C-alpha cells in the first residue's frame, strides 16, 4: 500500500543496504593491528619500517591489506577506550631489550622493563582481548647485546641465574614476558627479535597473522 | 525378539536423529536473528541438517516394507515418489558434506586467496548446485521405482531394471562411485591436508594453545571421516558382496538391515559430532538451557 | 608555582558554589512531583496511546 | 511375521534371480 | 553549479529515430531519479519517462511506451532518451528532470534547459487559462484532480511549477504545502482532497509565467493544462 | 605555608557546602513521592528492528520530529533512519571509523560526529548536490570526543577525555568557550530544554552544571562511587540524572544542590551506558551492560519495566520530543524501537 514516492524511498534503501553490505565485505577481509607498548620502545621504528588522536596506517603486503592503529598519542583512561578494539585480529606489543637497566624518567625509581611487562599483562589479561593474539617485538637488539656485557640482567631480574650472554639473557626476557599470559589457552604470543636495521618484521606479521586467520576459520567452520 | 529388535533401533535412530537435527537448526537460526546467514560455514551446516533431518522424516516411509508383513502400504504412485525421496537425502546429505570439507579446506590452506569467493552468495549458489545434482544422480532410482509381486498376495516397493541380469552392476557401481568412494576420498584427503596445514610457520607449537588447537582439530577431523565410513562402508560392502549372491540368507538379511539402520545413523550422528566436538558451539549451547 | 596557582583557583571555585541559594528538598521534590502529575496524561510511554494513534503499530 | 528372504537393491526391494 | 543540459533534438523525418542526450553537472547524479518531460508548441507539460537512481525501476508514458527508451550512464553522468517511429506527435521541447526520493525530500526540483525535437490516469484541471494580475496584488490559482492526492500515509502529492517565458520550469510547491528552496515565502500552497490552491501575495513581475500542477501520487505523472498570468 | 593555608581552605568551604546542603535536606523525594500511587508494571514491545550497522553501536540521536534518527557504529558508518518505515534516508562514511557520538541538529539540515579522532565533525544534510558533504572539522580537544550537542546550526557543545567541555562557533571552527574543572574524562553532557545551562559527567565521580553564556561551573555534584557514563536533564530543567558505572542511577535537583533519589537494584552490578527520561520524566530510561534496558519510576525509585532484546551491551538509548517511543542501540548492532500498547 506503498505510494510512488514510498516505493521509490525503499529502493533507495535497499541501494544503501547494497552498499553497507559491500563496505563490510570488503572490512571482513582487512586485518586490524592494535599497536601498543610504551614509550622509547620502537614502536614508532615499526611504523616507519610500514610506511589527531589516533594514528591510521594502512599497508599493503602479499595481497593482504592490513590496518595499525597507534593509540600513543591518546593520554586519556585506557579503559573508557579500550574496548572499541575489541575484535581486532591480534595486537603488536613493543618492547625495548635495552631499557631493563634504565628507569622511568618520571618515576625515577620504577624500571622501564618493569613498566613494559606491567602494561604488557593488563593488555594480554584485559576482559577484551580474552582471545586476541599478541604479536610481542622485542626491540633495539643490537643495543642490548652491546649493554648486557657492561650491565648484567641482574639489575632487572635479580632471579636470574644465567650466563651473562645475549643469547641466554634475551630468552630469558623472552620467557618473562610469555609467562605473564594469564590465559594459555584462548590465545598465544608471537615473539619477534626486531632491531634498527631489520627487513623481516612486515614478514613476520603477515606469518603470525595468517596463523590468526587460519584459527579464526577453523572456529567458525567448527573445526575448533 | 527379531520383530521388536529391529523396530526399535529405527525408532531409537530417527528419534536421537531428529533431536539433534534439530538443535543445530534452531541454535543456527537464532545465531542469524532470524535473518539470512551471512557466514559461508553456517549456511553448509544448516544445509546438511535440514538434508539430514528429511533423511530422517522419510525414514519410517521407506522401512514399514521391510518390519511388519513385507508389504507397501502406499501404493505405486508413492513407490516412485518416496524411493526418489530418499535418495535424493542421501546424496544431497553426502554432497553437503563433502562440500563442507572442501570448504573448510580452502579456509585453512588458502585463508588469504579464498576470501575472494567465499561469499555467503556464493555458498548459496553452491548448495542449491548440490540439490541440482542430487536430482540427477537419483535418476535411475525414480525411473526404474515399480512395485514388486512377491509370492502370495504381498506386494512391495523396489527397482525394477529392463536387464536384472546386466543392469544391475552399473546400477550398484554408480550409487557406490558417487556416495561412498568418491566423497570419502574427497573428505579424507581435505582432512589430513588441514592436519598438516592448520598452523603457520611461525606459530609457538611449544605454547600450549597451538598444542590444544592441534589436538581438538585432529579429533574432529577423524571424527567426521569415520562416522561418514562406519555408517556407510557396510551399506556398500553389502551392496558390492550381493551382486554375486543369489539366494540370500538369513544372516545375510538380518546383516543388510542392520547396514540400512547404519546409513540413517550417520545423519543421526552428523549433528552430535557438531554438537559435542566444537567448543564454540557447545558452550553457546549450554547457555540457553 | 603550579599548585599554589591551582590552589587559587579551586579556592575561588568553592566560593561561588557555597554563596548559592538552596530551597528545601520538599520543595525541590514536590515540583518534580508536580510536573509529573500535569504531563502525565500526554506521556505516552507512561499512559499507552490507542494504535490508531500511534505511528508504530 | 513373514517370509523376509526377498532380495534387496538399496533400501527398497528387488527381484531374485 | 547544478547544471542539466539536453542535447541531440532537431528536425527529423516521421517514422525516424532520434537520440538525445542529458549531460549532468555539479551534483550527485547517480543518487537522483531522473525524468524526461516534454512540452508540444503552445501546450502543456507532459511526463515521458522515468529511470530510478541504480537504474532499477523503469516507468514511461502510454503514448510513448514501446517506442522511446530511458537510460543512463552513470560513470559519465549522461541520461539518454532513445526514440523511434517518431509521429508529428512527438514535436515538443524534451526537459531533464532531476528528483531524489527520500523522507522530506523535494523531487522534481531542477529542470534542464531542454532541447527541441521537431518531426515533419488522474487527470488534473486548471480551469482558468489566463488570469490579468497587477503587481503587488494577491493572486490565487486552482487545480483539481479526478482522484484524491492524499494518501495514507498523510501526504498530498501535488507538485506547483512556474515557467517563466522562454525558461525551464521551476519548482515552487512540492507535496502541495512545502515550499521549495530558494523560493520566496510569498508563495503558499493550500488544498485538500481533490482541490488545491497556490497563492501568491505581493504579485512581482518574476511571478509573471505559466503555473502548473503535477500529481505524484501514481504513475504516470499528469500536469494540469496551465494557468497563464500576464499583466 | 601558604599552599598548605590554602588547602585548608578548600577543605573548610567543602564543609560549608555540605552542611549548607544537609540544611535544605529536611525531607527526602521517597517520602513525599511514597504516598502517590505507583505506575505499575510498563510492558513494552519492539516496533521496529533497524538493521544495517555491521559493527557495535556506540551512539544514537532522534530528530525533533521524532521520525528521523541517527545511529553511530564503528563500521564507520553513520546512518540516518526512517523510523516509521525502517527506510535508510542517508548513509554517511566517516573518515574515522573509532566514533564514539553523534547528535542531530534541532533544525535536522546537520548531524555531528566524534570519537578516537579528537574531532567534531559537522555533516550538511541539506546540500543542492544530494549527497552528505562535511562542513566542518572542530579541531582543538586533545582526549576523545565522547558527547556533543547542537544547540543550532552554528553551535555547538562537545565533551571530551582531555578532561574539558567545548563551546564551538561552527562557522569559524573555534571555540568560542571552554569548560574546564573536571579532574576525569568527561563522559557525557545534556543540554538544558532552554539551552541556557547544560551538566556533564566525567571520570571523577561528579556532575557539574555549566552556564553556557557565562562560561563557568555554577554547582558540583558528587554521590557515585565510579566514573559517570550517561547524564540527562529531567524535563522542566530543574534536574538531572545520571548513569555510572557503580551500577547506580541517581536524580540530582539543581536547586535543591543535592541528590535527591538513587535507582539501584542488587542484582543490577554491571555499568549504567545512557540513561533518558519519559516526556513527563516520570519514568526514567537507563540502558546497562547486562544487555538489558531497565524503566525506573523516577518519583518511586521502583523498577517499572525491562527492555531486553538485545544480545550484547546496550550503549545508547534516546525517547522521542513527543514521548511516542524509545530506541535503544547496542553493540550486537541492531537499533530497536519501544513503545507499550493499551
Amino acid at each position: 500500500t506503498l505510494s510512488a514516492e514510498d516505493k521509490a524511498a525503499v529502493e533507495r534503501s535497499k541501494m544503501i543496504d547494497r552498499n553497507l553490505r559491500e563496505d563490510g565485505e570488503k572490512a571482513a577481509r582487512e586485518v586490524k593491528l592494535l599497536l601498543l607498548g610504551a614509550g622509547e620502545s620502537g614502536k614508532n621504528t615499526i611504523v616507519k619500517q610500514m610506511k589527531t588522536g589516533i594514528v591510521e596506517t594502512h599497508f599493503t603486503f602479499k595481497d593482504l591489506h592490513f590496518k595499525m592503529f597507534d593509540v600513543g598519542a591518546q593520554r586519556s583512561e585506557r579503559k573508557k577506550w579500550i574496548h572499541c578494539f575489541e575484535g581486532v585480529t591480534a595486537i603488536i606489543f613493543c618492547v625495548a631489550l635495552s631499557d631493563y637497566d634504565l628507569v622511568l624518567a618520571e618515576d625515577e625509581e620504577m624500571n622501564r622493563m618493569h613498566a613494559s611487562m606491567k602494561l604488557f599483562d593488563s593488555i594480554c589479561n584485559n576482559k577484551w582481548f580474552t582471545d586476541t593474539s599478541i604479536i610481542l617485538f622485542l626491540n633495539k637488539k643490537d643495543l642490548f647485546e652491546e649493554k648486557i656485557k657492561k650491565s648484567p640482567l641482574t639489575i632487572c631480574y635479580p632471579e636470574y641465574a644465567g650466563s651473562n650472554t645475549y643469547e641466554e639473557a634475551a630468552a630469558y626476557i623472552q620467557c618473562q614476558f610469555e609467562d605473564l599470559n594469564k590465559r594459555k589457552d584462548t590465545k598465544e604470543i608471537y615473539t619477534h627479535f626486531t632491531c634498527s636495521t631489520d627487513t623481516k618484521n612486515v614478514q613476520f606479521v603477515f606469518d603470525a597473522v595468517t596463523d590468526v586467520i587460519i584459527k579464526n576459520n577453523l572456529k567458525d567452520c567448527g573445526l575448533f | 525378539y527379531i520383530n521388536i529388535i529391529m523396530p526399535s533401533v529405527f525408532g531409537t535412530i530417527c528419534l536421537l536423529g531428529i533431536i539433534g537435527n534439530s538443535t543445530v537448526i534452531f541454535a543456527v537460526v537464532k545465531k542469524s536473528k532470524l535473518h539470512w546467514c551471512n557466514n559461508v560455514p553456517d549456511i553448509f551446516i544448516i544445509n546438511l541438517s535440514v538434508v539430514d533431518l528429511l533423511f530422517l522424516l522419510g525414514m519410517p516411509f521407506m522401512i514399514h516394507q521391510l518390519m511388519g508383513n513385507g508389504v507397501w502400504h502406499f501404493g505405486e504412485t508413492m513407490c516412485t515418489l518416496i524411493t526418489a525421496m530418499d535418495a535424493n537425502s542421501q546424496f544431497t546429505s553426502t554432497y553437503i558434506l563433502t562440500a563442507m570439507a572442501i570448504d573448510r579446506y580452502l579456509a585453512t590452506v588458502h585463508p588469504i586467496s579464498s576470501t575472494k569467493f567465499r561469499k555467503p552468495s556464493v555458498a548459496t549458489l553452491v548448495i542449491c548446485l548440490l540439490w541440482a545434482l542430487s536430482f540427477i544422480s537419483i535418476t535411475p532410482v525414480w525411473l526404474y521405482a515399480r512395485l514388486i509381486p512377491f509370492p502370495g498376495g504381498a506386494v512391495g516397493c523396489g527397482i525394477r531394471l529392463p536387464n536384472p541380469d546386466t543392469d544391475l552392476y552399473w546400477f550398484t557401481l554408480y550409487q557406490f562411485f558417487l556416495a561412498f568412494a568418491l566423497p570419502f576420498v574427497v573428505i579424507t584427503a581435505a582432512y589430513v591436508r588441514i592436519l598438516q596445514r592448520m598452523t603457520s610457520s611461525v606459530a609457538p607449537a611449544s605454547q600450549r594453545s597451538i598444542r590444544l588447537r592441534t589436538k581438538r582439530v585432529t579429533r574432529t577431523a577423524i571424527a567426521i571421516c569415520l562416522v561418514f565410513f562406519v555408517c556407510w562402508a557396510p551399506y556398500y560392502v553389502l551392496q558390492l558382496t550381493q551382486l554375486s549372491i543369489s539366494r540370500p540368507t538369513l544372516t545375510f538379511v538380518y546383516l543388510y538391515n542392520a547396514a540400512i539402520s547404519l546409513g540413517y545413523a550417520n545423519s543421526c550422528l552428523n549433528p552430535f559430532v557438531y554438537i559435542v566436538l566444537c567448543e564454540t558451539f557447545r558452550k553457546r549451547l549450554v547457555l540457553s538451557v | 608555582t603550579a599548585s599554589i596557582a591551582q590552589a587559587r583557583k579551586l579556592v575561588e571555585q568553592l566560593k561561588m558554589e557555597a554563596n548559592i541559594d538552596r530551597i528545601k528538598v520538599s520543595k525541590a521534590a514536590a515540583d518534580l512531583m508536580a510536573y509529573c502529575e500535569a504531563h502525565a496524561k500526554e506521556d505516552p510511554l507512561l499512559t499507552p496511546v490507542p494504535a490508531s494513534e500511534n505511528p508504530f503499530r | 511375521d513373514f517370509d523376509m528372504l526377498r532380495c534387496m537393491l538399496g533400501r527398497v526391494y528387488r527381484p531374485c534371480w | 553549479d547544478v547544471q542539466l543540459v539536453e542535447s541531440g533534438g532537431g528536425l527529423v523525418q516521421p517514422g525516424g529515430s532520434r537520440k538525445l542526450s542529458c549531460s549532468a553537472s555539479g551534483f550527485a547524479f547517480s543518487s537522483f531519479g531522473m525524468h524526461w518531460v516534454r512540452q508540444a508548441p503552445e501546450k502543456g507539460l507532459e511526463w515521458v519517462a522515468y529511470i530510478s537512481s541504480g537504474s532499477g525501476t523503469i516507468y514511461y508514458a502510454d503514448t510513448v511506451k514501446g517506442r522511446f527508451t530511458i537510460s543512463r550512464d552513470d560513470p559519465k553522468n549522461t541520461l539518454f532518451l532513445q526514440m523511434t517511429s517518431l509521429r508529428s506527435e512527438d514535436t515538443a521541447m524534451y526537459y531533464c528532470v532531476r528528483s531524489i526520493y527520500y523522507y522530506g525530500s523535494s523531487p522534481f526540483d531542477f529542470w534542464g534547459q531542454g532541447t527541441t525535437l521537431t518531426v515533419s490516469d488522474i487527470v488534473m484541471t486548471q480551469a482558468t487559462s489566463s488570469v490579468p494580475v497587477t503587481p503587488g496584488e494577491s493572486v490565487s490559482i486552482s487545480c483539481r484532480s479526478s482522484k484524491s492526492l492524499l494518501h495514507s500515509n498523510g501526504n498530498t502529492y501535488l507538485y506547483w511549477f512556474l515557467q517563466r517565458p522562454g525558461q525551464s520550469p521551476q519548482l515552487l510547491i512540492y507535496r502541495m504545502s512545502n515550499l521549495a528552496s530558494g523560493v520566496p515565502d510569498r508563495f503558499s500552497g493550500s488544498g485538500s482532497g481533490t482541490a488545491f490552491t497556490l497563492t501568491i501575495s505581493r504579485l512581482e513581475a518574476e511571478d509573471v509565467g505559466v503555473y502548473y500542477c503535477m500529481q505524484h501520487l501514481e504513475y504516470p505523472l499528469t500536469f494540469g493544462a496551465g494557468t497563464k498570468l500576464e499583466l | 605555608s601558604e599552599l598548605d593555608q590554602l588547602r585548608q581552605e578548600a577543605e573548610q568551604l567543602k564543609n560549608q557546602i555540605r552542611d549548607a546542603r544537609k540544611a535544605c535536606a529536611d525531607a527526602t523525594l521517597s517520602q513525599i513521592t511514597n504516598n502517590i500511587d505507583p505506575v505499575g508494571r510498563i510492558q513494552m514491545r519492539t516496533r521496529r528492528t533497524l538493521r544495517g550497522h555491521l559493527a557495535k553501536i556506540y551512539a544514537m540521536h532522534w530528530g525533533t520530529d521524532s521520525r528521523l534518527l541517527v545511529s553511530a557504529s564503528q563500521d564507520g558508518k553513520l546512518i540516518i533512519w526512517d523510523s516509521y518505515t525502517t527506510n535508510k534516508v542517508h548513509a554517511i562514511p566517516l573518515r574515522s571509523s573509532w566514533v564514539m557520538t553523534c547528535a542531530y541538529a534541532p533544525s535536522g539540515n546537520y548531524v555531528a560526529c566524534g570519537g578516537l579522532d579528537n574531532i567534531c565533525s559537522i555533516y550538511n544534510l541539506k546540500t543542492r548536490e544530494g549527497n552528505v558533504r562535511v562542513s566542518r572539522e572542530l579541531a582543538g580537544h586533545t582526549g576523545y570526543l565522547s558527547c556533543c550537542r547542537f544547540l543550532d546550526d552554528n553551535q555547538i557543545v562537545t565533551s571530551s577525555g582531555d578532561t574539558t567541555c567545548a563551546l564551538w562557533d561552527i562557522e569559524t571552527g573555534q571555540q568560542t568557550t571552554t569548560f574546564t574543572g573536571h579532574t576525569g574524562d568527561v563522559m557525557s553532557l545534556s543540554l538544558a530544554p532552554d539551552t541556557r545551562l547544560f551538566v556533564s559527567g566525567a571520570c571523577d565521580a561528579s556532575a557539574k552544571l555549566w552556564d553556557v553564556r557565562e562560561g563557568m561551573c555554577r554547582q558540583t555534584f558528587t554521590g557515585h562511587e565510579s566514573d559517570i557514563n550517561a547524564i540527562c536533564f529531567f524535563p522542566n530543567g530543574n534536574a538531572f540524572a545520571t548513569g555510572s558505572d557503580d551500577a547506580t542511577c541517581r536524580l540530582f535537583d539543581l536547586r535543591a544542590d543535592q541528590e535527591l533519589m538513587t535507582y539501584s537494584h542488587d542484582n543490577i552490578i554491571c555499568g549504567i551506558t545512557s540513561v533518558s527520561f519519559s516526556k513527563s520524566g516520570r519514568l526514567l530510561l537507563a540502558g546497562y551492560d547486562d544487555f538489558n534496558c531497565n524503566v525506573w519510576d523516577a518519583l518511586k525509585a521502583d523498577r517499572a519495566g525491562v527492555l531486553a532484546g538485545h544480545d550484547n551491551r546496550v550503549s545508547c538509548l534516546g525517547v522521542t520530543d513527543d514521548g511516542m517511543a524509545v530506541a535503544t542501540g547496542s553493540w550486537d548492532s541492531f537499533l530497536k524501537i519501544w513503545n507499550g500498547s493499551s
